[PDB]
């Protein structure tokens, strides 16, 4: 039912469908796409920031930010506030930027430890995670550091629950840790897969949520009851990328193998699979959805 | 002395362009751990590894158009079990002294018994046993097979669709 | 099932546990759309054994029966739902549930015979791609083989290992990436191959040894059928070779029974009259009832070997050693013993050397300069006490003397020799 009309969506887009070859001077870290119209924005191993507009289906240029130290490690637009997002460098500081005046609002030296940035689903307070296990939360709005807390084993990938109380972390054994964000406690802990996971990503309906493992294996889960619905034995490296259709019925996957591979959530079934020269890192979606922005090992868009 | 004891050898008789696929449906069927298959130009040695290659099987392949020092780092390589499939156009004697490989198909036809001899028959420390089949594409094929079995007085018949596996592995 | 269960679900009884037990009886195998009450029967069973009545728990044996073709029947998301099904099983029911995996779980569904013949095609697909080169890849597919089918996967693997002439460390380095459940369906495959009726045999052990000297198994169930083989040859080996797994100058760097003996009813006598001289002594049936422990167990395995290899060149010696086996939670002091795993630390010309071999990196030198001052000390003591024994101290004596002699010298160790000399 779906699976036909997905294909016929994706045939008719494809025909339809940028490239944006080397719009950075080096490699591409991450890109994000919010702001429910069409603003994009990414960053790159050479301390630049870029902003994109989409009108009718050819990229334009906005802006390109500098006054960065080290390269972009993370980029994130915000979800709930007018247009404004945050860039995470490694030379010590973090940077929430304008884009309004085109200038910085803030910027925090936390520690060098800026490694992968993300909110709180109501858009007060930022979440940083790093490499020795100290997630810093940070008031976005106060722009004042609010709290730290560590692990103590190990933490690759950070994420907020929908209802702005529970947040989940990884770690290096496969487990997945979960808190209450007003107790600051240590709820529960999953020992789900094998090796460890990489990725983590909610969807905008809440009903769903995958986490992507070093054994090749996608698996959503249910967000409410905390239970293993499937997985997505679809790739033959580890994955380095998750995303979600604004539909919910979609979901998008990347990994050394240079195979973005579209599947559904409801059936649990490849529907689409396109490749190019490089792997691709990092993919992203926008709430109107013909379309899918991704960058690689430059930002390409997929009529799909 | 070489000596064919303890060996099952067979003939398929069938056309040159479907040897490529009627050797991808043994290898689909039997079991093996290393196969070195005999060619016997260069060109064709380098079309199968890519083939092979290409469809994920891990082959090396030596032809004799190379140094003796890259034959000698990659036989040496393929006695570490670094890639299970070998496409040889010659090798340097000794029998095969590696008890690993098992299955041995003559994808060209060797020049006489003693070239046969020295593709077939091994001089191992255990495994004795082994599978050797021979790919029969004219009559020069038959004529040639019939001369090694009046030189070495063996029975080479039709290769079946069942083969027993406790026959000629230990 | 959704609408019963709700208050106990909310939780974490006997009719309706039965009514439950009907229920999933007359289901069968297709859980495999519903995940979620899959883990909710999980997670009932595991406040159960929480909170542990033989009816219920043989009840719920019946419906492990029943649930664990689902797993079977499930070709997605069991790298996760094992370890639901090991927070169940966390001993010999479990390998009785293994042991219905021969023919109980298959041949009844035709979609089960579907996915064993899938299964069987993947499986010498990725056994025709292995090699040293292959450094996972592969065992990321043979770990997603081995999710959903693991008892038809470790059969294959282990027919090849037994037929194809030690493949073994590109298999383990496969299954490096198996899960925590699979290791005993992993354990109980090794036992089922071990029931098979000699190269392969040492290729197999040497495959065990490997398996567990690498991971936690807690192989309690190999115990168990090495002691019912010696009840009933070369599990002996088998056994010793597990156990070197898992833990002439250079022999002669490293006895009290016949200086007892000199100071049947003269044993009753010195148990009357008098730590590991009970056991040197026990090397020496219910008439002999009147980390040392390894290496106890392993002289005598030795001694076993040693009189199957004079048997199989060409059996009183069994009898003994099985009460070896017989006065071994050893599994557990095992698997400590591989969790905390040379010649210089047992250590005198010999502890000269070997402080002059670390002399020629300080802390090294004094430990053994202190293990060396307490062995003088300890030697110092030892000569004492031989004192104390010379002054606490015909053909028939000289017989008797003979006798106590050779059985000592073909019983144990060169250190027979040191004694002899004494």
């Amino acid at each position: 039912s779906v699976s036909s009309g997905p294909s016929r969506y994706v045939l008719g887009m494809q025909e339809l469908f940028t490239r944006e070859f080397l719009a950075h001077s080096a490699k591409v870290h991450s890109v994000a796409w919010s702001c429910d119209g069409r603003r994009l924005a990414s960053g790159s191993f050479d301390k630049t920031a870029s902003v994109f507009l989409l009108e009718k289906d050819r990229l334009v240029k906005e802006n390109n930010y500098r006054g960065h130290g080290d390269s972009v490690d993370q980029l994130c637009w915000h979800p709930s506030n007018p247009d404004l997002f945050v860039t995470a460098s490694g030379d010590k500081t973090i940077r929430i930027w304008d884009v309004r005046t085109t200038k910085c609002i803030a910027t925090v030296n936390t520690k060098g430890e800026n490694i992968n940035i993300c909110w709180s689903p109501d858009g007060q307070t930022i979440a940083v995670g790093n490499k020795d296990d100290v997630v810093t939360f940070i008031d976005a709005k106060t722009h004042r550091s609010k709290a730290e807390e560590q692990f103590k084993f190990e933490v690759n990938e950070i994420s907020w629950n929908n209802d702005n109380n529970m947040f989940f972390l990884t770690n290096g054994n496969g487990c997945i840790n979960i808190l209450s964000y007003p107790e600051l406690k240590p709820v529960q802990s999953i020992n789900a897969h094998p090796s460890n996971c990489i990725c983590i990503k909610f969807d905008p309906m809440g009903k769903y949520f995958a986490t992507g493992s070093a054994d090749a294996l996608v698996s959503l889960w249910d967000v409410d009851e905390l239970v293993c619905v499937r997985c997505f034995s679809r790739l033959d490296w580890p994955v380095r990328t998750l995303s979600f259709s604004h539909d919910g019925k979609m979901l998008a996957s990347a990994s050394e193998d240079h195979f973005i591979d579209i599947a559904e959530v409801e059936t649990g079934d490849k529907l689409w699979e396109v490749q190019c020269e490089s792997p691709t890192f990092t993919v992203a979606w926008h709430p109107k959805r013909p379309l899918l922005a991704f960058a690689c090992d430059t930002v390409k868009l997929f009529g799909l | 002395k070489l000596t064919l004891h303890g060996l099952q050898q067979y003939y398929v008789k069938l056309k040159d362009n479907e040897k490529n696929r009627k050797l991808f449906d043994l290898l689909d069927v039997l079991e093996f751990n290393q196969v070195v298959i005999f060619v016997k130009s260069v060109q064709r040695c380098i079309a199968l590894a890519q083939l092979l290659v290409e469809q994920n099987f891990p082959a090396i392949a030596i032809h004799r158009g190379m140094p003796q020092e890259e034959r000698l780092s990659r036989y040496q390589q393929f006695k570490d079990f670094q890639r299970r499939i070998l496409v040889a156009t010659n090798l340097f004697g000794r029998g095969m002294d590696i008890e690993r490989v098992n299955i041995a198909f003559n994808y060209d036809m060797p020049e006489d018994s003693d070239t046969y001899l020295h593709r077939v028959a091994r001089a191992g420390r255990f495994g004795t046993k082994g599978l050797a089949i021979t790919f029969v594409s004219d009559e020069n094929d038959a004529k040639i097979l019939n001369d090694v079995q009046d030189r070495f007085e063996v029975n080479i018949s039709e290769l079946p669709d069942e083969i027993d596996i406790s026959s000629y592995i230990e | 099932i959704h609408i019963t269960i709700e208050p106990l679900y909310r939780r974490v009884f006997e009719d309706l546990r039965r009514d439950v037990f009907n229920m999933f009886c007359y289901l069968g195998p297709h859980l495999s759309h519903d995940p979620i009450l899959f883990a909710k029967v999980v997670r009932i069973g595991k406040s159960f054994m929480k909170e542990f009545t033989e009816v219920i728990l043989s009840c719920l044996l019946s419906i492990t029966d029943q649930v664990l073709l689902p797993s079977l029947s499930l070709m997605d998301c069991n790298a996760c739902m094992s370890e639901e099904l090991w927070g169940m099983f966390k001993y010999q029911h479990r390998y009785r549930l293994y042991g219905q995996w021969k023919n109980e779980t298959y041949n009844s569904h035709p979609l089960l015979v579907k996915v064993k013949a899938q299964t069987i095609d993947r499986a010498k697909y990725i056994m025709k791609r292995l090699t040293k080169e292959n450094v996972k890849p592969s065992g990321r597919q043979i770990g997603k083989l081995s999710h959903s089918n693991p008892t038809i996967l470790f059969d294959y693997i282990l027919s090849q290992i037994q037929k194809y002439d030690n493949l073994i460390t590109p298999v383990v380095d496969s299954l490096k990436y198996l899960t925590s459940l699979n290791y005993d369906v992993l354990a109980y495959c090794i036992i089922e191959a071990l029931a098979n009726p000699s190269s392969w045999l040492q290729s197999l052990a040497s495959f065990c040894g490997a398996v567990f000297r690498k991971y936690p198994i807690d192989l309690a169930g190999l115990l168990q059928y090495v002691a019912n083989q010696l009840k009933a040859s070369f599990d002996l080996l088998i056994l010793k070779e597990v156990v070197q797994k898992m833990a002439t100058m250079e022999q002669l760097e490293a006895g009290e029974q016949l200086k007892a003996e000199g100071g049947k009813k003269s044993s009753q006598r010195l148990k009357d009259a008098l730590l590991p001289l009970c056991l040197l002594m026990a090397q020496q049936g219910v008439i002999f009832q009147e980390l040392k422990l390894v290496g106890k167990l392993y002289d005598q395995c030795h001694d076993t070997l040693v009189q199957f290899g004079g048997f199989l060149a060409s059996e009183m010696v069994m009898a003994p050693v099985h009460e070896a086996v017989v006065s071994l939670v050893w599994d557990d002091i095992s698997p400590q013993f591989y969790a905390t795993f040379m010649y210089d630390l047992a250590v005198h010309t010999s502890y000269e050397r070997e402080v002059n071999k670390l002399k020629v990196e300080k802390e090294r030198c004094t430990a053994l300069q202190d293990k060396l001052l307490e062995e003088e000390k300890k030697q110092m003591e030892h000569v004492q006490r031989v004192l104390q024994r010379l002054k606490l101290e015909n053909e028939t004596i000289t017989k008797f003397l003979q006798l106590c002699i050779f059985p000592r010298c073909i019983f144990s160790a060169i250190d027979a020799v040191y004694c002899a000399r004494f």
